[PDB]
């Protein structure tokens, strides 16, 4: 395949006004290890590379919350995953049952997105 | 019963 140096991945970033992390697209290394997000809600946040997971496509069995289009809250478990119309979906199983959500909907909780920082952090 | 609690989510963007 090809890649570049951060600019131009999609990759998950925590939201700065100490939110979770949601998924986005590294517009621009800011300077001094910040790197600019246009997540894919459309916000663009500088955000620090230790707040950044640059290979986190979610493991099933990892917990996370997951965001309806018409903005309802839940958490739950990945236990699939899809391709649809170029772009990336998890099957979060809840209640029992499989619901599927977008990467933007499927946003690690902060204690959920620190178990990948270890791993997958920029910084 | 809830409903989003944290930002997520805008509209026009595209």
């Amino acid at each position: 395949g090809h890649m570049n140096s951060f600019v131009g991945l999609r990759v998950v970033a925590k939201w700065s006004s100490n939110g979770y992390f949601y998924s986005g697209k590294i517009t621009r290394d800011v300077g001094a290890g910040k790197y600019k997000l246009l997540f894919d809600d459309g916000y663009e946040c500088d955000v620090l590379g230790k707040d950044i997971l640059l290979c986190d496509p979610i493991p099933l069995d990892t917990e996370v919350t997951a965001l309806s289009e018409d903005e309802y809250f839940s958490a739950g478990v990945v236990k699939g995953h899809r391709k649809e119309s170029g772009e990336l979906y998890y099957s979060i199983e809840k209640e029992g049952q499989r619901k599927w959500y977008k990467r933007m909907a499927v946003i690690l909780s902060l204690e959920q997105g620190n178990r990948l920082r270890e791993q997958y952090g920029l910084g | 019963g809830a409903k989003r609690h944290r930002k997520v989510l805008r509209d026009n963007i595209q």
